[PDB]
């Protein structure tokens, strides 16, 4: 139903609350890289990467946890007969206190999600002890995919030519497990698509596309997702959302999870003081600054420059 | 008549439950491989005084009784002569076995019969009378019935893994078999579940005994 | 506009199993991997020492009321019982049962008992029966290496009686040819293959050039008993191999009546199965003593022994003696 459930408005702030932030609606930009992604993942044809961009707040994270528990369901009839037999394993990587990248924080961190038992302790079969566990690791517990998110973070290295060393590493990872990597980061990740034959054959790209205001039928999209927010908004009135849909997009850029936390903001603060319809001060109030908004899209351009490539 | 034996064993042990089918079964495939895959097996309900609460005390007339071709006995008896198996947490022992023969009477009768998909007793009677064909049998077919007159059902507890499966029977009373008739009844049954302490036939005064209380 | 509305709840998977869910390498055949050498594979799996593996997580499941942290930073015969330790680990005794059940719950595996012996507990007599010392077949080793296979100990390598490789006809090894001493079967260290003390290589082309056939009885029976176990599907029960015993002996018997030279041949195996069968049944019996010279002049394989029905031993052994019975 296009309707939020009618008795919530009964129930206190906090109900309401909640029913929004775990509501998460699907754009057709969304739910084709849904598909894209998941028609790549069972059937990786030969390639080891699956390089995900986008913009700061398109949905990658929201992406990432729906397809690994779609892919979690997905296995779950089968797992009762078979153990140690992980479906999916997906961490964000750590942005470095040191200038350079950390691998053995890494490799720790990816046992730790594995469950893997004494991990402190380890040792070395002949830092390379904690990269041949992992290997071992991947190899028995055998998962589906890898995601490994905020992988602008593997990149940060002063040496321009560590920085595809950074990917030699993950690969050499990779191919002595036959494990499926799909990195997902921002607009840093270009600079490391298809560097390298090895890296430009097994990977496969895809572009997490926000909602331009060129095209009518993006505009049109934009529309539908505001007045499909506007319904279902826990509120006593509906409060009309679609007319300021310049002034939304003008803070937002297209970004439909920014559009997602602004109207959270929103909510909230209309609750907080009891009130039953949302004003343009309202939003007004929580709206992003000027400078911050110039600043991602000037990001946002220069990231989609660099992808044109045709 | 004397083709077939019915192998009996002194019980002892502790009391038992009247629906002890599936454990008693259990407890003997567990300490007799080859019961688990034999065909023309059954066991004969277990005899004694029973209690107030749905449980059967075992008595000096107690005792496990088998039916089985006789070209298949020395495939049960190393497992069973002086052997001894739990039910849960209850200890059962069994002597040395003693061999008793299939007799014909005019009359035979069945404690619990199932076939599947048979829950009413008119439909009951018409498959029983089916399988009463298929057998070259000739008789007629009767329920044991309560004191109310109401025609008495009984149920096997099949607690297979966690959970449990209820198939309900009669008891079923046919008459006028003629003797050859009556052995091939005796040794066929109906229902199938022979394995599971249901289909064995049995003359016609332990129907007495069943109707009274 | 959309209808479509996701929901990101967890699924709630069960619960995966603390260590890597390591098949066991041929298992119903007489080349099973031992416990020990399973053992020395998972901790190699897990990057850990076997010593630092059992500490970690074995220490608590079998050391049932100590601080695990401060069971960590210990020796392993604290648990273990290095005392005895020996190849007979391997067996049937009571260490081996509770290393095998916490296995066996760590991993929600259920073909570990059949790396061992315990499924014979109350049935073989544990003295007399497995090396004190660890040993190898040199040639299986280099063989499995140089063909990229798995390396591990068969169980046939830990017994007293069993000394050559039928596969290679090989006398089995039980010193290092680097630094001269006998490993221990348990260590801190020693995976399948390397010397436990100097790390030293133990696989080369070592000839075989003795009397294989002596002992070709006793290693043929033993990989059989071994091989069995995993095909039987339940626990073997006692009485069932006593009156197996006891059949072949009223076979004896018979073909005794029959023919009186064979009195000669059998008298004193006769003795001795009448006096097992006249002992306490529950008591075991003494494998390579007692059964295999047994089924080996009733000339029965050990496999049909324990694998066959009683209609099927009776048929054979009738068949065997010629005698005209029939059960
Ligand atoms: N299509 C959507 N519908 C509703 N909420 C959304 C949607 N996309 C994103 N969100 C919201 O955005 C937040 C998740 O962050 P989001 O995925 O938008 O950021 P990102 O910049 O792409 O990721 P990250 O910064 O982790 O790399 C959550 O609050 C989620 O509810
Ligand atoms: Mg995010």
């Amino acid at each position: 139903s296009t309707g939020f459930p009618l008795e919530l408005l009964t129930r206190p702030a906090t109900e309401r609350l909640a029913y929004f932030e775990n509501y998460t609606v699907a754009h057709p930009r969304l739910k084709e890289v849904y598909e894209i992604l998941m028609r790549t993942i069972a059937e990786p044809a030969g390639a080891s990467f699956i390089f995900v961009y986008g913009a700061s707040g398109v949905g990658k994270t929201t992406l990432r946890l729906r397809v690994e528990q779609k892919l979690t369901e997905l296995a779950l009839p089968k797992l009762e007969s078979d153990r140690a037999r992980v479906p999916v394993v997906g961490i964000e990587a750590i942005a470095p206190e040191s200038r350079y990248f950390n691998w053995k924080e890494y490799y720790t961190r990816a046992l730790i999600t594995l469950e893997e038992p004494l991990i402190d302790h380890k040792f070395d079969y002949g830092a390379p002890a904690l990269r041949r566990a992992l290997e071992n690791a991947l190899i028995h517990r055998h998962p589906d995919v890898f995601f490994v998110d905020e992988a602008q973070h593997f990149g940060k290295v002063a040496s321009g030519y560590k920085l595809q060393d950074q990917l030699d590493c993950l690969k050499s990872l990779a191919n002595m497990t036959g494990i499926l990597h799909c990195l997902l980061g921002t607009y840093e990740l270009l600079t490391f698509r298809n560097l390298s034959g090895q890296l430009s054959r097994r990977s496969v790209d895809i572009h997490f596309r926000r909602y331009c205001a060129d095209s009518p039928e993006d505009v049109q999209a934009f529309k539908s997702v505001l007045l499909t927010f506007q319904q279902h908004l826990p509120l006593a009135e509906t409060p009309n959302l679609v007319d300021h849909w310049e002034y939304f997009y003008e803070r937002t850029l297209g970004c439909i999870g920014t559009l997602k936390d602004w109207l959270k903001r929103v909510l909230s603060d209309a609750l907080d003081r009891e009130a039953t319809t949302i004003t343009l001060k309202d939003l007004q109030k929580r709206a992003l600054s000027v400078a911050q908004c110039q600043k991602m899209f000037k990001e946002i351009q220069e990231g989609e420059r660099q992808l044109s490539e045709t | 008549s004397e083709e077939y034996v019915d192998l009996t064993f002194k019980l002892r042990g502790a009391p038992i439950p009247l629906d002890n089918g599936y454990l008693t079964y259990a407890a003997l495939s567990r300490i007799c491989p080859p019961l688990h895959e034999l065909k023309s097996i059954g066991i004969h309900p277990i005899a004694g005084i029973p209690t107030r609460n749905n449980l059967l005390e075992l008595t000096a007339q107690s005792r496990l009784k088998i039916r089985i071709y006789h070209q298949q006995i020395p495939l049960i008896y190393p497992y069973l002569a002086g052997q001894a198996f739990h039910i849960g947490q209850n200890f059962y022992q069994l002597d040395i076995p003693d061999y008793k023969p299939l007799i014909s009477s005019e009359s035979v009768y069945s404690r619990l019969v199932i076939i599947k998909g048979f829950q009413d007793s008119t439909n009951f009677i018409e498959a029983v009378q089916r399988q009463m064909d298929n057998l070259g049998i000739q008789g007629k077919i009767e329920l044991l019935t309560r004191q109310d007159g109401t025609p008495q059902r009984r149920q096997l507890t099949i607690n297979k893994e966690g959970k449990q499966f209820k198939v309900r029977g009669f008891g079923v009373k046919i008459s006028e078999l003629n003797p050859e008739d009556s052995l091939t009844l005796q040794e066929q049954g109906i229902g199938g579940k022979r394995k599971m302490m249901c289909g064995i036939f049995v003359p016609a005064t332990r129907s007495k005994e069943e109707e009274e209380t | 506009i959309y209808s479509e509305h996701w929901s990101l709840n967890p699924l709630e998977i069960p619960q995966r199993s603390r260590l890597f869910s390591l098949e066991p390498v041929a298992v119903g055949t007489p080349y099973a991997e031992s416990l020990s050498s399973y053992l020395h594979r998972l901790a190699q799996a897990h990057c850990l020492t076997s010593e630092k593996l059992v500490m970690g997580e074995i220490a608590p499941l079998i050391l049932k009321d100590e601080d695990k942290s401060e069971l960590l930073s210990k020796n392993l015969s604290h648990l273990l019982g290095n005392s005895d330790a020996k190849p007979a680990i391997n067996g049937m005794r009571e260490m081996t049962e509770k290393l095998v059940t916490v296995l066996e719950e760590l991993t929600m595996r259920q073909d570990l008992r059949f790396l061992t012996l315990l499924s014979w507990k109350g049935m073989i007599y544990d003295k007399g029966l497995f090396r004190n010392y660890r040993a190898w077949c040199p040639c299986c080793c280099e063989e499995w290496m140089q063909k990229n296979k798995t390396i591990y100990e068969p169980l046939s390598w830990s017994f007293k009686d069993v000394e050559f490789c039928l596969i290679h006809k090989q006398r089995l090894i039980e010193e290092c040819s680097h630094c001269g001493a006998r490993l221990p079967v348990m260590a801190r260290l020693s995976p399948a293959g390397f010397c436990s003390r100097c790390y030293g290589w133990l696989g080369q082309e070592i000839k075989g050039e003795e009397e294989i056939e002596k002992y070709r009885v006793n290693i043929q029976g033993i990989s059989e008993l071994i091989a069995l176990t995993p095909q039987l599907g339940y626990k073997p029960i006692p009485i069932e191999l006593t009156r197996k015993l006891q059949l072949i002996l009223l076979v004896f018997e018979q073909a005794i009546g029959k023919d009186v030279k064979l009195l000669g041949d059998l008298g004193g195996i006769m003795e001795s199965l009448r006096i097992a069968s006249t002992t306490n049944q529950s008591q075991p019996y003494h494998l390579v003593k007692l059964i295999i010279p047994v089924c080996e002049k009733a000339k029965i394989s050990v496999f049909q022994l324990f694998g066959s029905d009683f209609k099927e031993l009776g048929k054979i052994l009738f068949g065997n003696f010629s005698l005209e019975l029939k059960l």
